[PDB]
């Protein structure tokens, strides 16, 4: 299960077909198990980089190659995805903060970058650039203040569950009774560090903690 | 609240600066004079 | 997703805290080769060993050593635990080899508590990657320092 | 200087233009300082016309136009006053438009070279441009002072308060130069930063003018640009300033708050501002209602003090018992106006006795019951009672008083519909009789319970 | 003075007879503020029937007062006994000549004023109380009699039409919507001005207007005068049709029971007020690239872009004014990389770097910085482009030591 949903959430279209081909037939059988798979594989890799962490990277990336590189058609490919998810809207109050407090200048500046791709002068681009900047130094002034999360805050779903016949990753076993997934802690903590990793406590259901 | 026609809204703007400001520059600056 | 294990600190924290406990700077060997020669880092071949070598010299390296044994509430203990790190250090420093992982540092190696045993973490760099980079090309199979060499028996390796 | 004002209007129009260029030899700034008063006294005897003042009108700009690029500030001062007088009608300002004047009218804006008397004539000139013809402001003027507005906080400019307020003005009128700019938003980021309460009423009173005509909104975004005063409370990380000092970062975050407090109480009393805040789609009074339900601790205090202003309800004293706190929220507490000095019994009787108005309608309490309504529907009751039972000691109670409140004013003012399964609390009922869930969170269920029905008895009792 | 208001809330017994003359007798003295106070406390007495039929039976003079004076005269056109007593000098016509032309409209001032001095902080030169002031039609329905004068007026009809045909696009004509609002609402507060007011067909007009309006502003003033309506159990009854409730209740007695009443009216439910139609956005409807691959000296062993013959300083003067042509590749090539580094400094990414280049041009080559149409190019791509205000004065500043004698010497030739 766990190899399939990381195959179906591929970029590439060929492999994305080809796991949903197989995840539906999973589904005869057992339905129960994959739908509660992708809701928690969702949530999960929400948690690990919010939307601010994205376009920390992003724009940091973006940057170099635009200065550094000199590329153009390369830039816009790293933050087309970054503008494609505010277009979905936000699932959680977390996301719904961040669309309020930058939400006008990443909005606004993309539609500087798109009289770039039509008019093609150079002063669009540098207007463009004068917002992305903006935002990326008062983001950079707020990710050593994020020290601790709580589940309500960034993803409500996970703290909801109370129960799940998914096993615990990294332990399965044929020979062995299988151990599933009781509930999650409703506070991670987030380690000082350069990635910045979280610790993410889980509840076994033999009342052991993973 | 009824904030709505531009003849009210006008006057409270220049009547919240000239009023509440430390730095004596609104009551030279907004002047009825040049309306 | 990597798992957490538990009962395991890493070595550059271990020391850390056994040299602030013994009012030592955590950077004693750092600071005596700068303030021989400031410019450590634009030196030749020749010359950085020279700085190096009298770093080693003025100082003695035995923290670990002291650090294994002031952790073990027994004598019979203190021996299980010595025995069990220098055999378990000695297999990941051939299979590295083999595998050809590099950036070995400190922050990457985590000790056992309970056992003593060797644990490697980070497994980024693989298949010679990290000697053929233009930055700091290191050129060692894998890390046996003084500090380690100091700390499985008495005899050496 | 000697105004001489004796000879004809052509004769008396020829020296000082003849000296104002002057090459830049042989005549002093002193001088010209004197004769551009002298167009001042002159114009104001004979009137604004091409036929009796010499030359034509595009002459008089040419050779003023070569006074604004001297090097003494006092001479750039007086040119700008001459030019404010000339300026009556929009064929005048059309032909000052047409000569690029704006490039050299923007530049004296902004030199911070000690001439703060200098830049009030260049502003008093801007107000004259716009009350003239709005329809063709320049673009040059305009993005001049949305910089000196934008970022005349961390310079220390003087003039920063006296530029919003020309914006404004300019907002109303042709709104279409100050959106592409990005002028409103230099007014959104202002009242984020503005803790004065009659400023930021004027700031957030423009916005809300041009979300209540339909023509008007299209210059506004939806659920970004108003949205923006929401954010010190929604997000726990807010930084508004990228460059600050770190020393008073403390400092800072309370000051947001209270500039944005006075914002979202500013925005709930107009009607242009119920309506785009309570949508019933995605709104920001959901997420407002909803941050309350996080076990935080600094914004649960921060919002509670909002809500007791939206309502206009009496604040009680910070304790950790609800009887200290009862006592300080009867309406027969004393007042300092009550003693001899003042009023002696008139303004003590005021508030004690009713009023002798028994069918007269309340234009006050119709706005109320739209306002409580709207919280309710949102889950506003749901909200509070997950405070009460799930908060510090000394939060729970200025919750339980806040809960007490909107109770009484329910049954009351709010139509029988609305408020029929209002006084039952639901969720606050399966709280207290449910001994499946730990016992702390019973008891503290229950006790809310007692500690609501004593709040019931103050208000039975009324004032003495 | 004020002291006259504790005795009239305390329920002083016959206070009807000894307390009402002392207030007409203290309404003519010498000091405003005392009279003012006197018109206040007078109003709250009124309220009562047998307060109201005093001062009728006194006849004092209020004419000679300001709007207050006015308003309480108005409430003796509420009692037969009063009215009768008006309408014998020719009194009644008047007012309704001037209630049409005049201060109709100015009713929605001191509807306005009193809610914006109540929650604005606008003070035009603890919760408050806000009451409905006395309105000329509101007051003349109580009675069948004074009924029959505003239906044979015809008042209703022109303003009922108003209602069904707005136009809001004139700041002034909305006002006339809100005057007409506010004077259908005092219609309906009685029995018998209902009679005559749902025979047209008008109180569905002002609920589809209450809920689908393009101004906000007259939604929100919807709901006032909807609660106007509702003071009757008769006008209730055609709210609730309309999926609208009210409040069954009188204030004298704070604890209701379900078996006068005040004006309050809400919908059933409250998100048919608060929808909205979407309105789209507005916005919706080289030597640059040459200059990173070589060096500035490197290529030294019309440059203007935007440069037409509209937005020049100097060159817009050629034909009105009639200028003379300016003078003068050394030179040619220090335009572009003076205009390269103002566009790259709108960025800010590296705003030291840029701001260095600028300052060696300025000195290596001084006289770069003196002709008038480069000036007038920076000063074009300064309005188009946003700068941040430390680098918007680092630029305009460098050119403060400048002559142009181009322009001193032409200008001087025209105007001789
Ligand atoms: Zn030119």
């Amino acid at each position: 299960i766990y190899p399939l949903t990381v195959a179906s959430k591929s970029t590439t279209t060929a492999r994305h077909n080809a796991a949903n081909k197989i995840l539906k037939n999973m589904c005869e059988h057992s339905n129960t198990l994959v739908q509660q798979a992708m809701m928690v594989s969702e949530e999960l890799i929400r948690v690990a980089i919010l939307w601010h962490e994205m376009w920390h990277e992003g724009l940091e990336e973006a940057s170099r190659l635009y200065f550094g590189e000199r590329n153009v058609k390369g830039m816009f490919e790293v933050l087309e995805p970054l503008h494609a998810m505010m277009e979905r809207g936000p699932q959680t109050l977390k996301e719904t903060s961040f669309n309020q407090a930058y939400g006008r200048d990443l909005m606004e500046a993309q539609e500087w970058c798109r009289k770039y791709m039509k008019s093609g002068n150079v002063k669009d681009l540098t207007q463009a650039w004068d917002l992305y900047y903006h935002v990326f130094r008062r983001i950079s002034k707020q990710l050593p203040q994020l020290t601790s999360l709580e589940l309500q805050y960034v993803s409500p779903k996970l703290l909801m569950c109370r129960d799940l016949e998914l096993a615990v990753p990294g332990t399965y076993d044929p020979n062995q009774p299988i151990i599933r997934i009781q509930s999650i802690a409703p506070s991670l903590q987030v380690i000082t560090s350069k990635q910045r990793p979280r610790k993410l406590t889980l509840m076994g259901s033999n009342g052991h903690e993973f | 609240a009824f904030l709505d026609n531009p003849t009210i809204i006008l006057a409270h703007i220049r009547q919240s600066h000239v009023t509440s400001d430390d730095t004596g520059m609104c009551e030279m600056v907004l002047i009825d004079h040049d309306v | 997703l990597i798992g957490w294990v538990p009962h395991c600190d890493t070595l550059h924290a271990l020391i850390r805290d056994y040299r602030e406990k013994k009012k030592i700077l955590l950077n004693i060997e750092h600071r005596i080769m700068l303030r021989m020669a400031p410019d450590y880092d634009h030196l030749t071949l020749m010359q950085k060993v020279e700085v190096f070598e009298h770093a080693v010299n003025n100082t003695a390296g035995d923290d670990l050593a002291k650090l294994l044994w002031l952790k073990s509430p027994s004598s019979e203990v203190w021996f299980d635990r010595r025995t069990n790190y220098t055999r378990s250090l000695a297999v990941m420093s051939m299979v590295g080899y083999i595998l050809g992982l590099g950036d070995r540092h400190p922050s990457n190696l985590m000790l056992d508590r309970l056992s003593g045993k060797i644990l490697h973490i980070d497994f980024g760099d693989c298949f010679e990657v990290a000697m053929t980079r233009e930055k700091f090309p290191e050129k060692i199979p894998f890390r046996l320092t003084r500090m380690l060499t100091n700390a499985m028996e008495v005899t050496g390796l | 200087n000697v105004p001489l004002d004796l000879t004809r209007e052509p004769s008396d129009n020829l020296r000082e233009i003849l000296q104002n260029v002057a090459r830049l030899q042989g005549v002093s700034n002193m001088r010209k300082l004197g004769h551009l008063n002298n167009f001042t006294k002159l114009l104001c005897d004979i009137g604004h016309s091409e036929e009796k003042l010499g030359f034509h009108y595009e002459d008089i700009i040419i050779c003023l136009r070569l006074a604004l690029l001297n090097e003494a500030k006092e001479v750039r001062a007086a040119g700008l006053r001459a030019l404010r007088y000339l300026i009556q009608d929009s064929s005048i300002l059309q032909k000052v438009l047409k000569l690029k004047v704006d490039y050299l009218i923007a530049r004296c804006i902004d030199i911070q070279q000690s001439n703060e008397v200098e830049r009030t004539q260049a502003l008093r000139l801007v107000r004259k441009m716009i009350t003239v013809n709005a329809s063709l402001f320049p673009s040059s003027v305009t993005n001049s002072l949305i910089a000196v507005g934008n970022d005349g906080l961390q310079e220390r400019d003087r003039m920063v308060r006296a530029c919003i307020a020309i914006i404004c003005e300019l907002a109303l009128q042709n709104p279409e130069v100050v959106a592409l700019r990005g002028g409103l938003n230099t007014i959104l980021k202002n009242v984020i930063d503005c803790q004065l309460s009659r400023i930021n009423e004027a700031l957030i009173t423009t916005i809300l003018h041009l979300l209540n005509h339909p023509k008007t909104r299209q210059y506004v975004r939806a659920d970004v640009e108003l949205e923006r005063i929401l954010a010190p409370y929604t997000d726990f990380h807010y930084r508004h300033s990228p460059d600050t000092a770190e020393g008073q970062l403390k400092e800072d975050r309370e000051a947001r708050f209270l500039a944005s407090k006075m914002g979202i109480i500013a925005t709930f009393r107009s009607w242009a501002g119920i309506i785009n805040l309570c949508k019933p789609g995605n709104s920001g009074i959901q997420s407002l209602i909803g941050v309350l339900c996080i076990p935080n601790m600094e914004i649960r205090r921060g919002l509670l003090e909002v809500l007791y202003d939206i309502f206009r309800l009496p604040l009680p004293v910070v304790t950790e018992e609800f009887i200290e706190a009862l006592l300080s929220v009867d309406p027969g507490r004393f007042q300092d106006s009550w003693r001899l000095s003042d009023g002696f019994v008139a303004a003590e009787a005021k508030t004690i006795l009713p009023h002798r108005a028994r069918s007269r309608p309340d234009l006050m309490d119709n706005y109320l019951a739209l306002i409580l309504s709207a919280f309710i529907r949102n889950g506003l009751l749901e909200g509070l009672v997950e405070v009460i039972t799930n908060s510090d000691d000394h939060i729970s109670v200025r919750a339980t008083i806040l809960l007490g409140e909107l109770l009484h004013m329910a049954n009351t003012i709010l139509p029988h519909s609305h408020s029929h399964h209002l006084h039952c609390l639901p969720t606050l009922m399966n709280m207290a009789a449910s001994f499946d869930i730990p016992k702390e969170k019973r008891l503290r269920a229950s006790a809310a319970l007692n500690c609501l029905k004593r709040f019931h008895e103050m208000k039975k009792r009324g004032p003495k | 003075t004020k002291h006259l208001r504790v005795l009239l809330r305390a329920n002083v017994e016959f206070f009807n007879n000894w307390g009402i003359e002392l207030l007409v007798t203290q309404l003519h003295d010498k000091n405003k503020t005392i009279s003012s106070e006197a018109l206040d406390i007078l109003d709250e007495a009124c309220e009562d029937k047998a307060n109201l039929h005093a001062l009728i039976q006194m006849k004092p003079a209020l004419s000679h007062l300001g709007d207050k004076g006015l308003l309480l005269l108005l409430r003796f056109l509420s009692i037969p006994k009063g009215f009768s007593y008006l309408n014998e000098r020719g009194y009644v016509a008047k007012q309704l000549e001037k209630w049409h032309r005049e201060y109709n409209s100015k009713y929605v001032d001191l509807i306005e004023e009193q809610l914006n001095e109540a929650l604005t902080t606008y003070r035009k030169p603890q919760r408050p109380h806000v009451y409905l002031p006395i309105h000329l039609y509101g007051q003349l329905v109580h009675h069948k009699t004074g009924c029959h004068l505003l239906e044979v007026q015809n008042i209703i009809t022109e303003l009922c039409r108003n209602v069904r045909t707005p136009d809001l696009d004139k700041w002034e004509e909305i006002k006339k919507l809100k005057a007409s609002l506010w004077a259908l609402g005092n219609i309906g507060s009685s029995n018998w001005g209902l009679n005559l007011l749902q025979e047209e067909n008008v109180i569905p007009d002002i609920l589809k207007l209450a809920k689908q309006c393009e101004v906000l502003s007259i939604r929100g003033t919807c709901v006032y005068v909807l609660g106007l309506i509702a003071k009757t159990k008769q006008g209730c009854d055609i709210l609730k049709c309309h999926n609208w409730d009210a409040v069954r209740h009188s204030r004298k007695h704070l604890w209701p029971v379900v078996p006068d009443y005040i004006g309050l009216a809400l919908p059933v439910d409250i998100n048919d007020i608060f929808q909205v139609k979407d309105i789209p956005y507005f916005q919706t409807k080289s030597f640059h690239l040459l200059r990173q691959q070589m060096s500035l000296t490197e290529i030294m062993n019309t440059g203007l872009q935007e440069h037409t013959d509209d937005n020049c300083l100097y060159c817009v003067c050629i034909e009105i004014l009639g200028f003379q042509p300016s003078n003068q590749m050394c030179r040619i090539l220090l335009r572009k990389e003076v205009l390269r580094l103002v566009i790259n400094l709108s960025s800010s990414v590296s705003t030291k770097c840029h701001e260095t280049g600028l300052l060696t041009i300025k000195e290596k080559y001084p006289q770069t910085f003196d002709d008038i149409c480069l000036y007038s190019e920076v000063s074009h791509l300064l309005s188009h482009c946003t700068f941040r205000l430390p680098c918007r004065r680092f630029i305009q500043e460098l050119f403060q030591d400048v002559q142009f004698l181009q322009m001193h010497e032409e200008a001087e030739a025209v105007l001789a």
